[PDB]
């Protein structure tokens, strides 16, 4: 049992390391408040 | 220098410090803009 719990925690930093796309969740938060911060200071070259 | 103030440079009236620029710049471009639409330099009409 302590010889599969030390190789479970070891696959966890291989696929933390190789790619990116498991933190999609959080990375959906912050472009989110980005965008509509980048909206609305471009709407001040407008006419209306 | 130094401080700032409202400056009129042939119309382009604005208000904030005048530092010098450290970047490249054309012989025929007379002002800059950033992503927001805001002017970020101002050429000089007698000294260069």
């Amino acid at each position: 049992i302590a010889n599969q719990f030390n190789s479970a925690i070891g696959k966890i930093q291989d696929s933390l390391s190789s790619t990116a796309s498991a933190l999609g969740k959080l990375q959906n938060v912050v472009n989110q408040n980005a965008q509509a911060l980048n909206t609305l200071v471009k709407q001040l070259s407008s006419n209306f | 220098k130094n401080k700032c103030v409202n400056f009129n440079f042939n119309g382009l009236t604005g208000t904030g410090v005048l530092t010098e620029s450290n970047k490249k710049f054309l012989p025929f471009q007379q002002f800059g803009r950033d992503i927001a639409d805001t002017t970020d330099a101002v050429r000089d009409p007698q000294t260069l």
